[PDB]
């Protein structure tokens, strides 16, 4: 839903940088 | 999760409104005070606090009631901030709106399957407005309506 698409987008950004 | 200056930068706060030390500030000096710890509140936020706060409609309110909706209002922020870090992550050509473009783009990205027919139905529940696309007010409308954060 809209909530774990935004926890993945944040996951993703806190992981990569 | 609190802290120790940020404790005793509530407590200064508090006192900018106590200068005879009676304990107490003015329930109606919250807006300035919450300004001075960096909230930018608005009218009906203010309206809303002072109600909650007040219940008791004393006009005054102690040092642990402050404490307590300061730091629930720095959680609030912290979340807010977290989710409009989010909003521009969906809104990767900075229309300032999500769309239905943005968020098919998203959940490839993270290597969901939704059809266009799923999609759509996720614009059509978070968008209220009914202008086909998500503002940040509706994106973070549907965070605080959701599992967890
Ligand atoms: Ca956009
Ligand atoms: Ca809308």
């Amino acid at each position: 839903n809209w909530k774990l698409l935004a926890k993945g987008l944040l996951i993703r950004e806190r992981l990569k940088r | 999760e609190l802290t120790e200056e940020q404790k005793q930068e509530i407590r200064e706060a508090f006192d900018l409104f106590d200068a005879d030390g009676t304990g107490t500030i003015d329930v109606k000096e919250l807006k300035v005070a919450m300004r001075a710890l960096g909230f930018e509140p608005k009218k009906e936020e203010i309206k809303k606090m002072i109600s909650e706060i007040d219940k008791e409609g004393t006009g005054k309110m102690n040092f642990g009631d402050f404490l307590t909706v300061m730091t629930q209002k720095m959680s609030e922020k912290d979340t807010k901030e977290e989710i409009l870090k989010a909003f521009k992550l969906f809104d990767d050509d900075e229309t300032g709106k999500i769309s239905f473009k943005n968020l098919k783009r998203v959940a490839k990205e993270l290597g969901e399957n939704l059809t266009d027919e799923e999609l759509q139905e996720m614009i059509d529940e978070a968008d209220r407005d009914g202008d086909g696309e998500v503002s940040e007010q509706e994106f973070l409308r549907i965070m605080k309506k959701t599992s967890l954060y």
